[PDB]
């Protein structure tokens, strides 16, 4: 038995520290931990509410737009505003596409380099890489031409000796487990998301202004100027330019990503059965469509003890039953507050102490749901929407199901999804589905603008006394996210974020009770405990953003 | 499903105006001929020539009466009974009336069709006129530049395709999206002038400085366009005034093609 430590962990957003008490050749113990803390919640106190999403989307430039849309939310909310129809398709296309860019680049960029060895891919055949995926993809990229250019970018990096973020990889570990053929197929793959992910943010820069950090917003509704005749605003010419861009997306999110999603599952059937995190799980509706602030295009829940058959739907953002079960703790946090704690008498006063395995031992805070640890993100997603029935969910399941049994002779059942795999598999479903938000909010504004709406921009009024409260929620990338703000006598009296990252990384909790990252990595098995790869693989399931946990 | 029909008709061209659509990017020219219209005559892209292609201008003609939108590039010469341009053995003008009978919609893309361009200039040696000229009973949409950026025709296109109707137009049938306010009022070297900043002579020190035009030449007080801001290409930050060189009014008439290079420009 021993004690590792890995710091930093890479191909996250921010620092991380896990530590795992290894037993047997298996993890028995771990202790997740957020190494850095900036006080953004103190940072926005005193200010003007109309101020707040400017400083509070800096909380973090991966999950861009996402902490912005929930702080106007949040505003909104206290001041009793119905935000504009045309400012909802506008959020909606802008929210869209940034999480398309997002689950790209974490499925290539920031994971498959856990699964594949580039090693490898200099001994492959391109002809036979390229037969593999006959009946299986109809991607126009797949060619033995295409995959001999890029084998012969690696066989040049190698030859300069200068192989740097590339380098001092897993290479050979026996824990990697793919073909020669399928390694070059998924470098290829990478370089080409590259592509993808660009052209989803360039939606997003046509209506924020730019992107990192859009500049569109406002409590109240947005800053765009609707004119189809105006000359220097939102014109018929600017919309026509956002629809070019939108239609490039969905052949490499459906022939690319996606069956590569099924592939990584063939090879590696095992991590189906391992990395279940929580019995719980919850997510917000998300992409209002209506007048006042509702009418969601993608549904919301609470599954408790993995039954999706007796889940709670969750239909609007003013719910009493959610507002009400949130709590956060910093029992085992750096923080002096230790009790459960509603977000809106929350405090965040800074009590740093050093390590200790039983005391406190991160930056982040502990959330519960009336007293009980929930998993948020892609898997909690799509298992709501398979308890609401939601018949493009299920569709989307089956077709990665399909490729798994071509390739395997084996079917895939939900009891499998609570595992590191079906995290991955519920974050490319989202990605998929996000395609058809696009289309349906560009044609819903197109018609609505069609109709004389051309309403952008509500001014809100703040009394100078009364204490108001409101709470924004968003279906972020990393899943549900809640920013909650107390207006007194005017100005911001209390601002607390919830974030998703923080529900799933935080450390043990006021009942010493695990969260998803700790309880997760139980029964791991380890092969070289210098080279923990098989750790790192569970931990990037969960796509961790350590600026989004502590802020 | 079906797509709305187009006829595409060049008189004194010099061809500037159908090359701007193979720059555009929304849409490219492949998505506008296979996706957004059904192009049913365009003499530069046809397969079929010559009596085959004359044959298939009829038929079309006839099948999409009341329903296509037609274009003209170039200007028409009226000087000696019109055959200073002739097509299948036929004065243009003649093509250009039957043609304009059935359509929904007539565009005149470019300086030489919206009011006579270069063509027309200087002593004007064939009597070249505008399309609005030939077509006096017809409401001609104005689309002038030499040639346009072409989403300034597209937007156009689009808005009658999709809501039923032409865009918003000034005095001069000009769509306002695109020309409604001079370049000089929407400029981003206007602080300079405002300073007394100027660039004297290309390559001095105020030139490489990124300053004002105007004692270059500059026609941007007199010109309306969106050249300042939707600019050229799609790769931002191309228009003429940003690499270097004074606008010279191709745009508008008595500016571009009348006015010298260096000539300064009327200020309101
Ligand atoms: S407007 Fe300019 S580009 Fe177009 S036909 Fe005339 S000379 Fe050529
Ligand atoms: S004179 Fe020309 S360069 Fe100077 S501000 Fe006016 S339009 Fe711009
Ligand atoms: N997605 C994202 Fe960032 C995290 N965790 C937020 O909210
Ligand atoms: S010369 Fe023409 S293209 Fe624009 S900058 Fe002046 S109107
Ligand atoms: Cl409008
Ligand atoms: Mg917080
Ligand atoms: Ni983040």
């Amino acid at each position: 038995s021993q004690r590792i430590t890995i710091d930093p962990v890479t191909r996250i957003e921010g620092h991380l520290r896990i530590d795992c008490e290894i037993e047997n050749g298996v993890v028995s113990k771990a202790w997740a931990s957020g190494t850095m803390w900036r006080g953004m919640e103190e940072i926005v106190k005193n200010r003007d509410p109309r101020d707040a999403w400017m400083i509070v989307q800096r909380i973090c430039g991966v999950c861009t737009t996402t902490h912005a849309l929930s702080s106007v939310r949040a505003a909104e909310s206290a001041l009793n505003i119905d935000v504009p129809v045309n400012a909802q398709y506008i959020r909606n296309i802008i929210l869209a596409a940034h999480t398309t860019h997002d689950h790209i680049v974490h499925f290539y960029q920031l994971s498959a380099l856990d699964w594949v060895d580039i090693t490898s891919a200099l001994q492959a055949d391109p002809t036979k890489a390229s037969e593999m995926l006959k009946g299986v993809s109809t991607w126009h990229l797949n060619s033995p031409e295409e995959f001999t250019k890029v084998q012969n970018k690696i066989k040049d990096l190698v030859a300069s000796g200068q192989l740097g973020i590339f380098a001092n990889g897993y290479w050979g570990h026996p824990a990697m487990k793919l073909p020669p053929e399928v390694n070059l197929i998924a470098v290829a793959h990478y370089l080409q998301a590259l592509e993808c992910q660009r052209d989803a943010n360039r939606v997003v820069a046509l209506l924020g202004g730019k992107t990192p950090h859009i500049q569109n917003l406002a409590v109240g509704g947005v800053a765009n100027p609707i004119n189809l005749d105006g000359l220097g605003v939102l014109n018929l010419e600017r919309l026509m330019y956002i629809k070019s861009f939108i239609d490039k997306l969905s052949d490499f999110v459906e022939q690319v990503y996606k069956v590569d999603t099924a592939v990584i599952a063939a090879f590696y059937p095992e991590w189906l059965t391992r990395g279940k995190g929580a019995v719980n799980y919850l997510s917000v509706p998300e992409f209002p469509t209506d007048s006042k602030n509702g009418s969601f295009l993608f549904p919301g829940g609470y599954i408790e003890n993995a039954d999706l058959s007796s889940y709670r739907p969750i239909t609007s953002h003013s719910d009493e039953y959610l507002i009400k079960g949130i709590q956060e703790s910093a029992k085992h946090s750096w923080y002096k507050d230790e009790a459960p704690q509603a977000p809106w008498e929350g405090t965040t006063i800074p009590a740093y102490d050093g390590w200790s395995d039983d005391g406190k031992y991160s930056w982040v805070k502990s959330p519960t749901f009336y007293g009980k640890t929930v998993e948020v993100g892609p898997l909690a997603n799509m298992l709501v929407k398979l308890a609401a029935g939601r018949e493009s969910t299920q569709n989307k399941l089956n077709e990665i199901v399909a490729i798994y049994q071509k390739l395997t002779g084996n079917t895939l059942e939900v009891a499998q999804l609570h595992s590191t795999l079906g995290r991955i598999i519920g974050r490319t479903v989202h990605c998929c589905e996000l395609q058809d938000i696009l289309q349906n909010q560009y044609s819903a504004l197109i018609t609505n603008i069609g109709k004389g709406d051309h309403t952008t921009f509500v001014k809100p009024n703040i009394p100078a006394t009364g204490e108001f409260k409101g709470v924004g929620f968003l279906e972020a990338p990393k899943g549900m996210l809640s920013h909650w703000m107390v207006i007194k006598d005017g100005i911001i009296s209390n601002y607390q974020a919830v974030v998703p990252s923080t529900w799933n990384s935080g450390p043990r909790n006021f009942n010493d009770d695990v969260g998803p990252y700790e309880q997760s990595l139980v029964g791991t098995p380890v092969a070289d405990p210098n080279k923990p790869l098989e750790v790192v693989r569970t931990i990037h399931s969960f796509d961790p953003c350590m600026a989004c946990a502590v802020h | 499903p079906q797509r709305p029909p187009v006829i595409w008709i060049g008189a004194q061209e010099c061809t500037g105006c159908t090359e701007s659509l193979l720059r555009a990017t929304h849409p490219t020219v492949e998505n506008l001929v296979l996706e957004t219209i059904s192009l049913e005559y365009h003499e530069v892209l046809s397969a079929a020539f010559g009596h085959q292609v004359e044959e298939n201008k009829h038929n079309a003609l006839e099948k999409y009466k009341g329903q296509y939108v037609l274009v003209v590039d170039g200007s028409i010469p009226l000087k000696d009974n019109g055959i200073y341009c002739m097509v299948a053995g036929e004065p243009i003008v003649d093509h250009i009336r039957k043609a304009a009978e059935g359509a929904a919609a007539i565009i005149a893309i470019g300086s030489c069709s919206a009011w006579g361009g270069v063509a027309a200039a200087g002593v004007n040696p064939t009597g070249a006129v505008s399309l609005q000229e030939v077509l006096p009973g017809k409401t001609v949409i104005n689309i002038p530049g030499c040639p346009p950026n072409p989403h300034n025709f597209l937007a156009t296109v689009a808005h009658i395709i999709t809501y039923g109707k032409p865009p918003k137009l000034d005095d001069k049938n000009r769509p306002t999206f695109a020309y409604g306010r001079l370049i000089h009022e929407h400029c981003e070297r206007r602080p300079h002038f405002d300073a007394g900043r100027f660039a004297k002579e290309f390559g001095d020190e105020g030139h490489r400085e990124g300053w004002c035009l105007y004692h270059l030449g500059c026609k941007g007080p007199e010109t309306y366009g969106n050249c300042s801001t939707l600019q050229f290409c799609d790769v931002g930050g191309v228009w003429p005034v940003a690499i270097g060189h004074p606008c010279y009014g191709c745009n508008e008439e008595g500016i571009g093609f009348h006015k010298g290079i260096h000539q300064l420009a009327n200020v309101e």
